């Protein structure tokens, strides 16, 4: 039986974390739906998301929340990235001026055992594409190009995306600190 | 600090073959029958009173919101029992009960006493489905009534829907049971003197259940037994989602926690009841 | 459905000039002294145990989290009393207590009995500030000890910090008081037979206080008084923020709610105590 | 091993001037009024039932013979109360009560609480004879009724003849008082926490009086006081004819025996009540 | 016949760099924190009992006057611990403790064991002020509790205020420690087998401390060592005002006296603790 | 709170005719023989050492000043014993001993065991004056030596002058007796198990006498006798000038104080010993 | 009911990395060095006295047969120590000690204190073989002697062959250690207050070892800890062949039994000491 449970309602995040942390027999999976607080800071939202997901499932839980801070929007959306891609789908490439396309793709894990909340944060420098390209992946992957690379997260496979994305450095930090 | 399923299985076989294991079934045992738990009742009481169900929840505890419901109008509690009877003991809840793996695994064992705190005929009804016969005991007239010789006695600890005077739901009915003078209270305290219990689908939120296990330790500590002998007769608490505080409170009362797999709640309970056989 | 301050003022004058009004003071009465209420204690117990204070709160009720604290290590409850003594009865809490308008207005009246459920010397200390003298009664040895002739007896209902065996904080200590056999329990039930009470700064969250007012109605209903005469002797519940459910539960127990102005909590209480004079 | 009258007189002055002495009056206190004691009632119940009074006495105790009387016919207990009222509170018993030296010496002192176990208005009637005013408290409606400010409260512990539902005479009424839940029971147990009692004309034959003094020692022994401090607050038992067993049973319960002169029973009691002044 | 500060400084450096020097701190070490010594406690106990402080002093020794205080009334010792906790460990005694030069010079050294006979958190609190961490050991549960790996263990030899059962103040508690069976007694006698001690602010007035150094010489004399080798391991006794008799009594027990400058008591101690570094 | 001479006289006759009363004689019993008490010895030790007798007294207690004397020079303690023998047992102290009314009244009774803590042959010498014969037991060789059949055994508890190794005067000799292993210690603790003692002319200043009566209560309290039966066997403490603290300390140890008339010390003791006959 | 090697291995790692695990080594730890145990000594004492070794064994216990040997002739015990020195610490026992896997696995760990009850230099000699340095402490002069700063102290609990006065072998030497006053006794009782022990190659047959663990529970039971907290600090008893009675006696004293594989005694111990690393 598992001792840690990764809670997400997003079935595309589920197949990413099962691609690397899938063979760990100490990790279970839950699908409880939580409501995030209104703040652009990633550290504040992921810390209030774990206390709201432990209250739902009542087991040691691991939650995940991201950020897409943009220099042209002075850090917007930040942790408000979920309603931007709902509203501005590929017009988000158009509302940003050409010449200052730089942005940061941040991502955070927070595990709560019922007594303590520990936040792990990784981060990837990049720049917003001039137009959306690529088919693979999911939300905002056709618009983000990492630094040095020419391609998007959507144009790369799941092994190649996790060699650039924040989750590929968060697998090893979550496995080491939890013994998965 | 917590038993697993394979660790607790030889401990439950020993108490069952000696005839000293008694199941205690809660509201989570009728959850696969699509019945309300203690939270969906309050969502239904708030709709009748004109409350939003999230605003009604923050004015008091479960006992106190039902006390407020019962005194809102005359005959308001009688209507609730009628509505609960039509919903809890409906024919589609009967049909989900024969194909339920927990109720089949419960009735496959040859119990002698079963305690429940839920108002539905789905624990004795599970015994009728397996060809066995049961005897519901809820009031004083049931205990003095005629039974057969060797029949599993199902003790409806909080009452039955066909005897609406026995249902304890409001706060005043929980305070009336603090005297421990009701016939289900007197039968429970005498069975607790000699038997191990198995809590399935029940969470210790009732302050009269916790008060009975409190006062069994006042007999246990005053009897001045050793460290070895006062810890010999244990009770078992099967729960998917016990927190961090409640398992250590119950270690005082010789209650061990059996951690079940929370991914599938119904199959984890059914494998526990099949491991006793 | 709820008394205001000017409506309840002639009702409190009549019971006070007959000598049949007794104050009952809670944890909100020591809130202007910058002391913890029942929530800031749990935030301090969670820091010692290594919990975050928001995660520790969702594992049980107030009685159950203090029971978990007291059994975490040996002598863990003794340390809490020592720490509370340093922070509740400190010299800067003494200095805030002479200039507090509630404690001055309380001591200006010539009471004979005061009940409190908080562990601090700021209710009898308010009487010493006004030149009056008080008599703290908490344990069996205090009731049989010598007092003076006509001195206000302050009944520490939940215990005092200078007698750490009398403090009821954990869940096992609340269950020990359910027998209603302690000397503060026996004195309360006899004063409730003949006197009106005034609840100031107290919220009915203790299940042993609510159980005493429950069993006074079992004497009231069995005595078969009329509609007029069973509703004659009332108790009063001054509260800024009572909800929608709790005032109707307490109407069963002859407890009327006095709505105070929630903009300034300290001045609303002080105008109530000055209206009794 | 037994106090005399001159030895116990400074001990009773000290408790009286502190306001912590309460008289407890029995059936022997109304013996100079030519009233029946517990034996002449049974001689009168045997005449109604058709028994010889010596044969009726050997079939059970006092509680059990009155239980047999009350169930012999319908309305048989109501008739007894009516007959007792005409005989106990008659006008010639009133006239013997002003010239009685015990009732004059009792009313000369400024008591605050008097307990009696006899069904007659001759203890509060003695206070009305001396110009003082009394307040009879027997039922729940009396405790919540209006009194004056500083008036001696006469607690009719076993009931009054003008409220026939409060009279405890039969065995079933003594068993109903074993729960210690009646309003005279709750008032007695709280006064026993803080006061010395003086038993005059009473013999400990009631198993509910002896059970109250039993459970005050369970508070006294569990509080773990010393040898010196647990023996400090005494009660006093004035009796002409105590045997050899009963004074040593009551030493357990901090009850000292005052030996009165058995040649003249009325003058020995009157000199005790005059020595308190 | 008595060491000075400069003579004893190389003797204390040698035992400290070998890790075989242990401080023993008395009531005079908390004198710059404006706390009572053994004489101002008795002046405070005499005020409670109704004595004049000069008349109360001539009826017995320090142990015997506190024994008389504790048996004057029930719960009289518990109140003293509560009062001492609020006066000894107050916030203004904390503020005098960071700017005290003795407590800074004590915590600057890297000790491993510190013994104290005073009831205050100002010796381990001095170690917390310097960024170091300490471990208070007073009762049996502290010795078996978890500590860290290399942390200075502060042995509260006479007890701590947060564990009121460990405080030895009365005469009966000193006689209970004559068996040398308490966990601080057993730890002291094993550390005395191998280590030099430094007595600072302590005067040998406790007859259980003097009895431990007595029975270490009964091991020393029975082992039949020479004149040279039995005098090798010394203990040190820093005192401003030792008399003419007491330094020669302690030469029997291998205790050397370090004469400090009596003009400024606090600066003389601080220069001794800085000379060890 | 203190027995007089006429009150204690029938209590001492009962224990004497049962053979269960044993006298314990102190230094005040040899005061009419013009001998030094514990203060005039120290005035004589200060003259030898070159001290003024008022300055020598303020450097330590009685045990500690004699320890300082014995280590001032070699053979200094032996000289003191020789000097004491010439002064205490002189021929003019013999002549004052036949005409002493206390020593005549002591020897007139037929004792079986007498304990003394003074170094003089005036207690067994009083028995030789009355024609009786005594047996001095001080060392191990005396207990195993031959006696006669029924002869009063005088136990020199602190030693005798004709056996100078048995004298306990210095502090190191009192610490050697804290093990309670000496033959007078073992004989005292067995006689205390079964007999009442009468302390005459002795003040409880020896911390080894007080420690023996301490540890008899540790047997008394652990045996869990009642309040009545643990207080049955008393000891008696005849003293002209006991203070206000010491009689209440000794009530713990079942020691009652007999107040003698302080105007004439010798005649008050003699009337006590004649009242036993 | 008995730990295995893999179960006890994480329990021993936790106590070792905290520095709170101390080995206790017996006579079975020197069995692979071809040395006598407690039975082959008696076979050698019987040859000297002229007994057959099977007839000499049935006249008393091990302590009593060595007491009979030592008093058979003058200087008979001195010769035994000389003979044991030649055979226990011989050069061929040194050569078996470097290639012994138990002594290599013992010295590979970084201990701070090791207790032994055998008279041979093969426990500190194992530490010298691994390049480490040890400090043998057997007598009073060793504890007060100079050591280095951080060196494993080997406590020869029963004595060493190079100090023949410290060897306890005869019955009179075991009775002299019942006072628990020797320097190895005082050091053991203070280390037992705070540390877990690991008994390797030792069987509890010494009545002074069993008496020390007896009196640690008298401190444990009088401290009134809970069921959970009094069972927290355990000791460990590695034994190939413990019977059926002795493991249940030692559960009283918080001693757990580690069952080792009895087929190869030396390899089972070595795998235990390697699992701690
Ligand atoms: O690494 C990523 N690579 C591509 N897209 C990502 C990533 N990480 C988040 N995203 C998208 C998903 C979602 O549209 C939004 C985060 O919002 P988020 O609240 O976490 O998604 P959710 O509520 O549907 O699932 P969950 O219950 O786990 O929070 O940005
Ligand atoms: N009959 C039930 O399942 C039930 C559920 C919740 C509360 N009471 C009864
Ligand atoms: N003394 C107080 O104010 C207090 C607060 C909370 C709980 N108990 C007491
Ligand atoms: N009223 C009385 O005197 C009386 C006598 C006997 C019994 N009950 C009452
Ligand atoms: N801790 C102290 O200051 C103190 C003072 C007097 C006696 N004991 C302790
Ligand atoms: N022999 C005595 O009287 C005596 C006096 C003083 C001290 N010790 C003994
Ligand atoms: N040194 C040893 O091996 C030994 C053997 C038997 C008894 N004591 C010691
Ligand atoms: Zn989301």
């Amino acid at each position: 039986a598992p001792t840690w449970f990764y809670n997400t309602t997003n079935s595309e995040k589920l197949r990413e974390l099962q691609h690397v942390l899938g063979g760990s027999a100490k990790l279970g999976y839950l699908t409880a739906k939580v409501t995030e607080i209104l703040d652009v800071d990633l550290e504040t939202v992921i810390r209030a998301k774990a206390i709201a997901a432990y209250r739902a499932v009542r087991v040691p839980v691991i939650v995940e929340h991201g950020a897409l801070c943009i220099d042209a929007l002075n850090g917007l959306p930040g942790a408000l990235v979920k309603p931007f891609w709902e509203s501005l789908d590929t017009r988000l490439c158009e509302v940003i001026p050409a010449g200052q396309r730089t942005a940061r793709a941040r991502g955070a894990l927070c595990y709560c055992d019922g007594r303590e909340r520990h936040v792990l944060i990784e981060e990837t420098e990049g720049e917003i594409a001039p137009s959306a390209r690529g088919t693979g992946g999911f939300h905002w992957d056709p618009i983000f190009i990492p630094k040095g690379q020419t391609r998007t997260f959507a144009e790369m496979s799941l092994d190649e995306k996790l060699s650039f994305s924040p989750l590929g450095r968060l697998h090893t930090r979550l496995r080491t600190e939890l013994g998965l | 600090t917590t038993l697993t399923l394979s660790e607790a299985a030889p401990l439950l076989k020993k108490e069952f073959r000696e005839g000293r294991l008694i199941p205690f079934l809660g509201a989570g045992f009728s959850k696969p029958l699509k019945l309300p738990d203690g939270s969906q009742l309050i969502a239904s009481l708030a709709k009748t009173l004109g409350f939003e169900p999230e605003l009604f929840d923050m004015h008091g505890r479960f006992e106190q919101l039902a006390e407020f419901f019962a005194i809102s109008a005359p005959n308001r509690l009688q209507r609730l029992v009628y509505e609960m009877s039509l919903s809890f003991d409906s024919a589609e809840a009967e049909a989900l009960r024969e194909k339920s793996p927990m109720h089949r695994a419960l009735a496959a064992l040859d119990w002698r006493t079963i305690y429940t705190t839920n108002y539905d005929k789905h624990v004795e009804g599970a015994l009728r489905d397996a060809g066995k016969q049961a005897a519901v005991l809820a009031s004083f007239a049931d205990f003095q009534g005629p039974r057969a010789r060797d029949v599993c006695e199902v003790i409806k600890f909080h009452g039955t829907l066909d005897q609406p005077d026995t249902i304890v739901l409001t706060e005043s009915s929980y305070f009336q049971r603090m005297a421990l003078d009701a016939p289900p209270d007197q039968r429970l305290r005498a069975d607790l003197l000699a038997n191990s219990f198995l809590f399935i689908g029940y969470s210790f939120s009732d302050t009269n259940i916790r008060y009975i296990w409190y006062r069994m330790n006042q007999l246990r500590e005053q009897s001045q037994l050793g460290v070895k002998h006062s810890q010999a007769r244990r009770c078992f608490f099967a729960t998917h989602g016990a927190g961090l505080v409640q398992p250590d409170i119950l270690q005082q009362w010789n209650i061990d926690v059996i951690q079940l797999d929370p991914t599938d709640k119904s199959a984890s309970v059914a494998r526990l009841l099949e491991s006793i056989a």
